[PDB]
């Protein structure tokens, strides 16, 4: 969830 | 130097394609299972809003779409009449893979197939203006490694006059912070809305967004970003406000 795509 | 024409109030449309919610793809596509909702992605849609209405152009937003929708979407656009306008910019926020973003539903759209819809064949009332395309995903799941350094009539081509803004390098994750946007949109409309009222081009702010994102870093996985734009523009591209 913190961090990408 | 010559500089693209950018008069006409609006000065275009500015599309924002704004993908959060991955329930079909997790659902619909075995190997994406574990697929996230890109949470936070409305503060990018929020930032590019601003950002582009204070330069002058109209939003259209369409959030949460498949591949399909999109290509509905940028049909619309295509067959819309640009005459009266200066510039088109599309915006997509999305999920993506090497040289592919996915629609909500898991399906890939091959980014040149998003922008090849704005040829200057496809679109004749775009022929000669500047097409923009900012697209914030990941281009494959690797980390980008970190490297050291010290402290500071007539014709022309139908595939003229783009820019492609890609958040990443190929092959590389690009970074999504729930409680902020992603480095590189939030980076782009910062540098767009203190530069562009001084005069300065879209490359040297592409330039500025590629030296500020390459700062940032993800300590977790010691992950680093390197946006890229590309670009077939014969002008210099600048958004007067």
């Amino acid at each position: 969830x913190d961090x990408x795509x | 130097d010559k500089v693209y024409q950018m008069k006409s109030k609006p000065r275009g449309y500015c599309l924002i394609i704004n993908n959060h919610n991955f329930a079909k793809a997790r659902e619909k596509v075995p190997k994406l299972h574990s697929i996230r909702d890109r949470n936070g992605t409305h503060l990018d849609a929020g930032a590019l809003t601003t950002t582009f209405e204070e330069l002058h152009f109209e939003i259209k937003p369409h959030d949460d779409c498949t591949v399909e929708q999109i290509y509905e979407i940028l049909k619309i656009y295509q067959l819309m009449d640009h005459s009266n306008m200066d510039c088109f910019i599309c915006c997509i926020l999305s999920h993506g893979d090497k040289g592919i973003i996915y629609g909500t539903d898991g399906q890939e759209a091959p980014i040149y197939e998003l922008t090849s819809q704005f040829t200057g064949l496809k679109c004749p009332s775009l022929a000669g203006k500047p097409k923009v395309f900012f697209i914030q995903a990941c281009q494959g799941d690797n980390y980008q490694k970190g490297i050291p350094v010290e402290t500071d009539t007539r014709y022309i081509p139908d595939e003229a006059d783009f820019l492609l803004g890609m958040a990443t390098v190929n092959n590389c994750v690009s970074y999504r912070n729930p409680a902020e946007g992603t480095w590189y949109i939030q980076s782009l409309c910062q540098s767009l809305r203190e530069r562009c009222p001084r005069g300065d081009d879209i490359l040297t702010i592409l330039t500025e967004v590629n030296y500020e994102v390459s700062n940032k870093d993800d300590k977790k996985n010691m992950g680093k970003q390197m946006p890229q734009p590309t670009f077939t523009l014969r002008k210099k591209l600048v958004f007067p406000s």
